[PDB]
């Protein structure tokens, strides 16, 4: 089978800027196809045929090259691009695909907004309690959180989530879930969740008082 | 102009087969062709063969051979892929994809989980503020708890609400998943006006409604 290498796997790319990603092929092939699969949706073929624009495709994308060197190409990198391009050739059988470059458009820094919930009198019954801390449109995408409960950092019992990059304002999302029985829950008052991010010297700490 | 339809996720038991269906739209195409595509772990691609369902030949991928069996029914031109003897490795999501020319239109794929775990429907909770915080926007939340298999999709005001809100990929512990959903609104909407989470998992055939109310 003719094997596809993509390159880069992932890129931060400046807001109007030339952004070009690559594609080798194992052997030569007569044309290159590249989809676009964005948050959540299905693949969608973008160029065709190694430079034909898709249905609907902007004008700022374009497609270049021949034999075993192919590149995609954005004139000027818009929010909307952040998405995973992926190559496919139809020449072996097998059709193959390349892994996939992941790209993400820079943005200014923003702080997360963070939310914290107690548990819900519904899950309380059912001998369980999760509280749940939202930290949401934060830019860059590193963070880190930790959870107190009385004041004692907790580490085990978290689930942690995150988005891909929001396709309208750029900025990324998490939550954090911190499940502990109800009865453990019911024997401490403090729960506090609190957001590590370049944006603030100091942590941001959401808090509340089992009451 | 043409929309496939893929048929629902499936939980199928190690060992066991599955068929999944794949329907275009009304259209008059004549020599078009529908390639399988299986995506693991929600990133990279794999061809597993194709079709010609105004007849012509099958396309293969030697990778799958015993594992997938790909048909056409003559009347509908449904697309069928049938897939044998599986295991946790063909757990995935497989999309139908339909080719003409300069034309090309994917099917929204179908989740096949392999398991012998059976379907647990989610414990859907509201998240409302605690004590109290005030701003001029205010979080609300629905936290959808120990379900089994995936997927399960979250709405909001059964779609009236969307651009504030922000659906987390599920997580999988201990053989269930969660999931969290927030929604930011003005502090003046709510809790004046109505805010509830709509959570469907098609395993259980559930649709959950859960109104979020004050604490
Ligand atoms: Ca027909």
């Amino acid at each position: 089978q003719i094997v596809l290498t993509q390159s880069p796997a992932i890129m931060s790319a400046s807001p109007g800027e030339k952004v070009t990603m690559t594609c080798s092929a194992s052997s030569s092939v007569s044309y290159m196809h590249w989809y676009q699969q964005k948050s959540g949706t299905s693949p969608k073929r973008w160029i065709y045929d190694t430079s034909k624009l898709a249905s609907g495709v902007p004008a700022r994308f374009s497609g270049s090259g021949s034999g075993t060197s192919y590149s995609l190409t954005i004139s000027s990198m818009e929010a909307e691009d952040a998405a995973t391009y992926f190559c496919h050739q139809w020449r072996s059988n097998p059709y193959t695909f390349g892994g996939g470059t992941k790209l993400e458009i820079k943005r200014a820094d923003a702080a997360p907004t963070v939310s914290i919930f107690p548990p819900s009198s519904e899950q309380l019954t059912s001998g369980g309690a999760s509280v749940v801390c939202f930290l949401n449109n934060f830019y860059p995408k590193d963070i880190n959180v930790k959870w107190k409960i009385d004041g004692s950092e907790r580490q085990n019992g978290v689930l942690n989530s995150w988005t891909d990059q929001d396709s309208k304002d750029s900025t990324y999302s998490m939550s954090s879930t911190l499940t502990l029985t109800k009865d453990e829950y019911e024997r401490h008052n403090s729960y506090t969740c609190e957001a590590t991010h370049k944006t603030s010297t100091s942590p941001i700490v959401k808090s509340f008082n089992r009451n | 102009e043409v929309q496939l339809q893929q048929s629902g996720p499936e939980l199928v038991k190690p060992g066991s087969s599955v068929k999944i269906s794949c329907k275009a739209s009304r259209n008059t195409f004549t020599d078009y062709n529908l390639d399988w595509v299986k995506q693991s772990h929600g990133k990279t691609l794999e061809w597993i063969g194709n079709v010609y369902p105004n007849n012509g030949v099958t396309g293969y991928n030697q990778k799958f051979r015993g594992k997938a069996t790909l048909t056409v029914d003559k009347s509908s031109s449904t697309a069928y892929m049938e897939l044998h003897s599986l295991t946790s490795e063909d757990s995935a999501v497989y999309y139908c994809a339909l080719y003409y020319y300069d034309v090309s239109y994917w099917g929204q794929g179908t989740l096949v989980t392999v398991s012998s775990a059976k379907t647990t429907p989610p414990s859907v909770y509201p998240l409302a503020p605690g004590s109290a915080a005030q701003t001029s926007m205010v979080t609300l939340g629905c936290l959808v708890k120990g379900y089994f298999p995936e997927p399960v999709t979250v709405t909001w005001n059964s779609g009236s609400l969307s651009s504030g809100v922000h659906t987390f990929p599920a997580v999988l512990q201990s053989d269930l998943y969660t999931l969290s959903s927030s929604v930011t609104v003005p502090s003046s909407t709510w809790p004046s006006q109505s805010v509830t989470c709509n959570v469907a998992h098609p395993a259980s055939s559930t649709k959950v409604d859960k109104k979020i109310t004050p604490r």
